């Protein structure tokens, strides 16, 4: 045992790197944008960016750039991974097919040697010539790119300057030349050398060198009008062409350090520079024609533009558009301007690409209808400090929506007979019906001859001989298509009320209190030919066509009132041919017959919003398999409609929902969306393919989304999130934030920027007096200037997330975890305090404090001062363990409200994370790998029961059950450790085995249980067993889960199959782009599964699908095995996509 | 010197709260956080002062070997022959080998990598024993055929399936883990002290002896006679020369006063000079240094020399621990009342925990 399966729900957001170009055509100006796995390519038009092809990679991608080698008609590309896999990469359009080739390919990494500190830095020669990387300190790497070399063999160069900041080329010179600044004992100095791929060694640049501002970080390379290096810092900024040096030190830098630059003219005009601080600056070089000897530099000028996002990189399109690649926040498309607006800004928000990322904790919740689930909170963070929620279902588009209260019906129209699309709208109120002519988009309340609107309609629709019927509540009326007319009329004989109705093409059944009548429509005839009385009410009707039925359905179905039952009436004669209980006391609301996957059903819903359905046969009335859902406590109203030539049916409630079959077990897709009433598929001129869907207060034309997609809301705090839990009982989030103030020439603090907690109506500092400062202000991280943290506790409401209370920690408290609990009382807030001094790089000081929230009152309960620093805590059998420093304590709380140390655990090092499972206590210890603890009652103590050898820097840590433990350390891997019990005394027992390694590619800060899709009791499918989400630091955020031995096997034998096939984007090797990898150990990598490999098996043609399902041998369930055939997969595959 | 100007460590003045959040974020190189780490670590080892455990067996300890995997099982070699298995935090009474007494010193111990019920040995008997704890033999991986001639030093790589040993007259043997023979070329002109093969590259040996020079070779590659890759020259007859975990690096310690580092994207010059007291004595183990396991550090025996220019002005008998990027002393450990020259200092596989082979006495050093 102990089988895993790891799927990505959502993907990376966050921007590695974007670079521009002509990949695509030659004469389309290509945007290409890195993920971190994934690569997105787009062609930037007149208006925004139109996406071509995002591609996955089996690497994370670390050098990305064009190129264009003499005699290629556009430009390639370059990837290296930092796994160290390079390749070239060709766009390629097969007509309609998009291809990624892979030019050349090979994995360049020295058998030897530790990465920089700095990282992997990749350049390509100005003239193609040769690609130049810095994978280790003190060497440079060349791969000859002239000529033909197809595996990307690559030769050293020894660099003796073994500390390197940045390289780049320069242009315009007789030799590849490179241009560097480095750092050794004087400091920081620019340097040059040439390369020659002739001899294999530096040669020499253009000037010997020169010191540099302490802290020069970029280099630019500027093109050929000019040809000299830009060199960018803090406080500075300097040209250097080769015995030309001109420098400037704008005061408007020395706020935060310039992570970012792009050229915006090719001739090298002028530069973008983007801040830390979310600042926009361009760069301007000072063209100086001379008189002969021609173009000279005059000067450097810089102007700030504006602020931006967080940018890690930017990329000017054209036309004052440009490209903000961030990784903190939300990445964005902004305008530039000539002259500046309203408060000096040049720049503009054009769109807004949404970002998770970092991710720095999240919590799992049910808010929408409580019916599981499903929706995620997360994080954050600078200025970019945001809220994301986000949750599971089909997304609808509006297109139009309109103000238009109480709708109490929907039905689309072809008031024109020779138009194939629907024309009209039709919907009823309490009072009566109105009419809507669609024109063009343009809705329009008219009427049609024919149709009354004085009371309500029950039904309304094209019907049988090019004719329009309307059933009333006073009457049914039968309108002629041609002269819009009345043109034939049922009442009940005694002038009676229609309570119920229903109606195909050419068949109507009205329901009167009991009666039942059944009439049929004719050329201008509305011929009743059958009359019945029920045992109860009629509480609804159904009569569609099923299958061969030409139209005229041989069935009736209806809904009992009292009896409270769901009968099938052979319509001809209302014969009784199957009668069936449901339940007690609710009136049944809506029932519907309907085909699903050519399998025929009965469906029903009831008032409190429970769904029965069967599987009725058409012969013989005959309803079998009785299952029941609920969905949502409003009677659900059922509708139709089709998806593709498939036809699914919209569950109307307060929970909607839309119901389908894959393979002949139906499924239940959950709709996006508040209350939806009522419902019908419009196919407009204006409206093609789409749905009318009524709320309580608003109708809505849109488009229904293919498939379940999940879906994403924003909420800004312009401050670091760091911390967040849910507070159920009070109806309450609470979240750690956290404000840069500046350090001011008095007392310190003042925040720059109003953020969540200065726009702050009630707001609390707790003024707690149990510590002792210095006499003289310790005041590091300059003593007058820089920056303080500053940190307090909020409470978001929880629909609306409007902030409520905003609380202002110690004043020097970091305060790293928070909690929602009980012991005896009220549900507390508990936050476990840091008290970091610039200044000591270990802390010695924590503090526990307990809170209770009402009305905004947010109230310091109780307090335990700590000697270190409160990593984290978590509600334990009703006590509140907590890990301190190299101690993981016990606490307790009795009366009088104090917190009260009960036992202890001493031996760790670090022990930063803490989970727990019943008694057992997983200790994520950073310095040392991961270890068990029991609490024993009868006892009341700890006992280490197992640690993991091999030492682990996780990054986060998590229980899958008191066997199994999941970690994520700081080289992207996945681990999982084991239990057990050993004969003879001797225990191996005490080693907690690890079982499971996987190169995940991403950086995880907390998992956590729970779910985004609601799951099924006895039927769906239990490959999946546990759910574990977890947040990563790209914003991709997979979950795990527990496989079958049996399943695992399969799935690990499709991999290789797949392997087989799927033309890898750099053939790189999939198994070894996820085996296990450190600085140290590189392994295969077992005990898990990616859905990643297995869900990409959807994306393939039916030959190479049956290739991979050739010669397996399947278990169907049925336990006697049979071939395998692709649709057995294809059934398989689809279910397991259904788990996110 | 420096392996870049410092791996300067993070967030203004560098709380490891500060850091850790900022690595958190995604704002921080694993490089830095690894120094934050390093430097809370360098911090513990201040309160590592305590000698949590000591003990002996007798003669003299000459070879030390801590178990792959529990960090707790550390195995001791001695001049006389002995070999205890010493799982301490157990009070079990380590299992226990006496040797000859006579000859018979272990010049080299490793654990069996594939498995640890049993060791490997170099004796001065002139054997290289594969051998259970429970005292007895498997199969002699090399016997010496000339008396005088016996082996000083070992590996042996789990991965490549190897065994190497060093004679004291120059000799050195590579064996597959069956006992096959690929080796015997006279690599070294003198006694080869300490073998040592590459933990990221399998077939990447490196040779250190008292002939003053340190051989890189190549063995898939150049088996071809006596013909390696690089030869260092030292000051002195060469104590050790032992890889980093990761393998770029070497750390050489030679018999007098000098320890170096030596770059993979080097080797054949040294990246810096640390120089540290050590000396030969006639009762003493040679000193060696050592890397830790984990963080960028190195521990040594500082045996105080009155003609060593010492740059400290307090010299005492204690554990050196350098940085090993910068070359500058990170820290001391000493007990007054247990200390004396320490001439063996090897870290857990964890690097929480510091066995110290004092001459006569076996130290475990561990945090409160």
């Amino acid at each position: 045992m102990s089988y895993n399966y790891v799927v990505t729900a959502q993907k990376p957001t966050a921007v590695n790197g974007c670079v521009t170009g002509h990949f695509t055509s030659a004469e389309d100006l290509n945007l290409l944008i890195a993920k971190n796995t994934r690569l997105e390519i787009y062609v930037v038009t007149a208006e925004g960016l139109r996406p071509v092809k995002e591609v996955g990679m089996y690497g994370k991608i670390a050098v990305m750039e064009l190129f264009r080698p003499k005699g290629e008609s556009k430009d390639l590309l370059f990837i290296l991974t930092a796994k160290y896999n390079a390749c070239i990469l060709e766009y390629k359009q097969s007509g309609e097919s998009i291809d990624i080739i892979t030019r050349a390919h090979g994995n360049v990494q020295d058998r030897i040697g530790r990465p920089s500190e700095t990282g992997i830095i990749g350049i390509i020669d100005p003239e193609c010539r040769m690609i130049g990387l810095r994978l280790y300190d003190g060497l440079f790497k060349v791969i000859p790119l002239d000529r033909d070399n197809k595996e990307l063999k690559a030769f050293n160069i020894r660099l003796e300057e073994l500390h390197v900041i940045d390289v780049k080329f320069l242009y315009g010179c007789q030799a590849p030349t490179i241009c560097f600044v480095y750092q050794d004992p004087q400091g920081r100095h620019v340097k040059t050398y040439e390369v020659s791929l002739r001899e294999k060694e530096f040669n020499k640049g253009p000037w010997k060198q020169e010191n540099v501002e302490a802290e020069a970080s970029m280099v630019i390379a500027v093109p050929e009008p000019f040809g000299g290096a830009i060199i960018i810092g803090q406080e500075s900024i300097t040209y250097h062409n080769g015995d030309k040096y001109l420098a400037i030190a704008p005061p408007i830098i020395k706020q935060s350090t310039i992570v970012c630059h792009n050229r915006v003219d090719p001739n090298g005009s002028r530069y973008l520079l983007g801040d830390m601080e979310g600042r926009l600056f361009m760069l301007l070089l000072e063209k100086e024609e001379q008189m002969d000897g021609t173009v000279t530099l005059k000067d450097l000028r810089v102007e700030l533009l504006g602020e931006t996002s967080i940018a890690e990189c930017l990329t000017y399109l054209d036309n004052g558009v440009v490209f903000v690649g961030s990784r903190l926040g939300d990445s964005q498309l902004v305008k530039l301007n000539v002259d500046s607006n309203e408060q000096g800004s040049y720049v503009v928000a054009m769109e807004t690409f949404t970002n998770l990322g970092p991710i720095v904790d999240m919590c799992v919740v049910d808010l929408e209808r409580q019916g599981q689930g499903q929706l995620v909170t997360c994080s954050g963070a600078f200025k970019e400090g945001s809220l994301r929620i986000i949750r599971n279902g089909i997304g609808i588009h509006e297109h139009a929506s309109i103000d238009l209260p109480g709708i109490k019906g929907l039905w689309p129209l072809r008031s024109d007979p020779n138009r194939e699309t629907y024309d009209t709208l039709v919907l009823s109120f309490v009072g009566q019906t109105r009419v809507l002519m669609l024109n063009g988009e343009e809705v329009e309340e008219t009427e049609l001859m024919g149709f009354v609107d004085d009371q309500q309609t029950f039904f309304c629709g094209n019907v049988a001989h090019q004719q329009l019927i309307q059933i009333t509540s006073a009457s049914v009326r039968l309108v002629s298509q041609e002269p819009k007319a009345l043109v034939s009329e049922w009442k009940e004989p005694q002038a009676k009320n229609i309570s119920v109705a229903s109606c195909n093409s050419s068949q109507v059944v009205v329901a009167v209190g009991r009666a039942l009548y059944y009439l049929q429509i004719h050329p201008q005839e509305l011929r009743q030919i059958s009359h019945t009385e029920m045992e109860h009410e009629v509480a609804c009707l159904d009569i569609t066509p099923l299958g061969d039925s030409n139209g005229l359905s041989p069935l009736c179905a209806i809904g009992l009132w009292t009896d409270i039952s769901a009968r099938i009436l052979k319509l001809p004669s209302f014969e009784l041919l199957h009668k069936e209980m449901l339940g007690g006391e609710i009136i049944p609301r809506s029932i519907l017959m309907t085909t699903f996957e050519s399998s025929h059903y009965l469906l029903c819903a009831l008032g409190d919003g429970a769904l029965f359905y069967f599987g009725l046969n058409i012969e013989t009335g005959l309803l079998s398999d009785r299952k029941k859902v609920t969905l949502g406590t409003q009677p659900t109203v059922l509708r139709t409609f089709r998806s593709l030539s498939t036809t699914n049916v919209f569950a109307c409630s307060d929970r909607p929902t839309v119901i389908y079959s894959s393979n002949h077990k139906l499924v239940f897709s959950n709709v996006n969306l508040k209350e939806v009433n009522y419902m019908c598929p419009l196919n407009s001129d204006g409206y093609p393919d789409s749905l009318a869907l009524a709320n309580n207060s608003t109708l809505t034309i849109g488009t229904i989304d293919e498939i379940q997609k999940l879906h994403i809301r924003t909420v800004p705090l312009y401050e670091s999130p760091r911390k967040i839990c849910y507070q159920e009982v009070s109806q309450c989030f609470g979240v750690l934030s956290s404000r840069i103030e500046v350090q001011d020439t008095s007392g310190g603090t003042t925040a720059l920027r109003p953020s969540a907690s200065t726009q702050a109506l009630s707001s609390s500092v707790s003024s707690s007096k149990l510590f002792s400062s210095s006499t003289a202000p310790h005041e590091t991280s300059f003593g007058e200037e820089v920056e303080v943290h500053n940190l307090l506790i909020i409470d978001q409401h929880t629909f609306e997330v409007l902030h409520a209370h905003q609380f202002l920690q110690n004043e020097y408290a970091l305060s790293l975890v928070s909690c929602k609990l009980g012991k005896d009382p009220n549900t507390y807030f508990i936050v476990g305090t840091a008290m970091v001094y610039p200044e000591e790089a270990e802390p010695k000081q924590g503090r526990i404090v307990v809170f209770q929230y009402s009305d905004g009152k947010l109230q310091t309960v109780a307090e335990k001062e700590v000697k270190g620093a409160v990593y984290s805590m978590v509600e334990f059998n009703g006590k509140l363990l907590a890990s301190i420093n190299s101690t993981v304590r016990l606490y307790e709380w009795t009366t009088e409200k104090d917190v009260r140390t009960e036992c202890n655990h001493y031996n760790n090092i670090m022990a930063l994370y803490l989970k727990t499972k019943g008694d057992f206590i997983l200790v994520g210890d950073l310095m040392r790998s991961v270890l068990l603890l029991a609490y024993k009652p009868m006892e009341g103590n700890f006992e280490e029961i197992a640690r993991d050898f091999n030492p682990n820097w996780m990054s986060a840590v998590e229980i899958l059950d008191d066997d199994n433990f999941l970690g994520a350390e700081n080289a992207f891997n996945l681990f999982v450790c084991q239990k057990d019990s050993a004969a003879t005394t001797d225990e191996e027992r005490q080693h907690l085995q690890e079982v499971g390694l996987f190169h995940l590619g991403e950086f995880v800060n907390v998992f956590c249980h729970g779910s985004l899709v609601m799951q099924n009791l006895g039927e769906t499918s239990t490959p999946t067993q546990g759910s574990v989400l977890f947040g990563t630091v790209n914003g991709m955020i997979g979950l795990v889960t527990s496989l079958s031995e049996s399943w695992y096997n399969l799935l690990l034998d499709m991999q290789n199959r797949l392997n087989k096939v799927i033309k890898s984007v750099g053939k790189i090797e999939h198994s070894f782009w996820r085996s296990f990898h450190t600085e140290r150990k590189t392994e295969p990598a077992t005990g898990f599964i990616d859905g990643d490999l297995i869900e990409s098996f959807l994306d393939i043609s039916r030959p190479k699908m049956q290739e991979v399902v050739a010669n397996l041998q399947y278990d169907d369930g049925s336990g006697m095995k049979r071939e395998a055939t692709a649709d057995d997969l294809i059934k398989v595959v689809e279910e397991l996509t259904r788990i996110h | 010197w420096v392996g870049l100007a410092g791996p300067q460590i993070l967030p203004p003045c560098r709380s490891i709260v500060r850091t850790l959040h900022q690595h958190k974020l995604g704002r921080a190189s694993w490089p830095s956080v690894q120094q934050g780490l390093q430097q809370s670590f360098l911090h513990t080892l201040d309160s590592y002062r305590i000698l949590q455990k000591a003990a002996p067996f007798d003669r003299r300890a000459t070879s030390l070997a801590w178990h792959p995997t529990h960090p707790s099982t550390v195995a001791v070699g001695s001049k006389g022959g002995d070999i205890m298995l010493w799982n301490f935090g157990i009070k079990d009474k380590p299992t226990f080998i006496k040797g000859i007494g006579a000859g018979g010193s272990i010049t080299g111990l490793k654990f069996n990598p594939l498995n640890t019920n049993q060791f490997y040995a170099s004796s001065m008997e002139g054997t290289t024993r594969l051998q259970d704890f429970k005292g007895n033999i498997l199969r002699v991986f090399a016997s010496s055929d000339t008396i005088n001639i016996w082996f000083c030093s070992l590996d042996v790589s789990a991965s490549s399936r190897m065994v190497v040993t060093g004679d004291n007259v120059g000799n050195v043997i590579l064996l597959n883990m069956d006992g096959k023979e690929l080796w015997n070329l006279r690599m070294h002109k003198k006694k080869v002290t300490h073998v040592a093969l590459n933990p990221c590259c399998d077939w990447f040996l490196a040779t250190a002896s008292v002939d003053q020079t340190v051989k890189i070779w190549d063995l898939r590659q150049v088996r071809g006679k006596a013909s390696f890759l690089y030869s260092l020259p030292h000051r002195h007859p060469v104590n050790a020369a032992c890889f980093s975990p990761d393998g770029a690096r070497l750390l050489t310690t030679d018999q007098k006063s000098e320890i170096r580092v030596y770059s993979a994207s080097q080797w054949d010059c040294p990246l810096g000079l640390i120089p540290h007291p050590h000396r030969h004595f006639q009762h003493l183990t040679p000193i060696k240094a050592a890397w830790h396991p984990r963080y960028n550090l190195i521990v040594v025996g500082r045996y105080p020399d009155p003609n060593f220019k010492s740059c400290t002005p307090y010299e005492l008998r204690t554990i050196d621990v350098f940085d090993g990027n910068s070359g500058k002393m990170m820290c001391q450990l000493y007990d007054p009342e247990s200390s004396g020259i320490s001439s063996l200092n090897e870290f857990n596989p964890m690097g929480d925990t510091l066995a110290s082979a004092m001459g006569y006495h076996i130290l475990i050093w561990s945090q409160e």
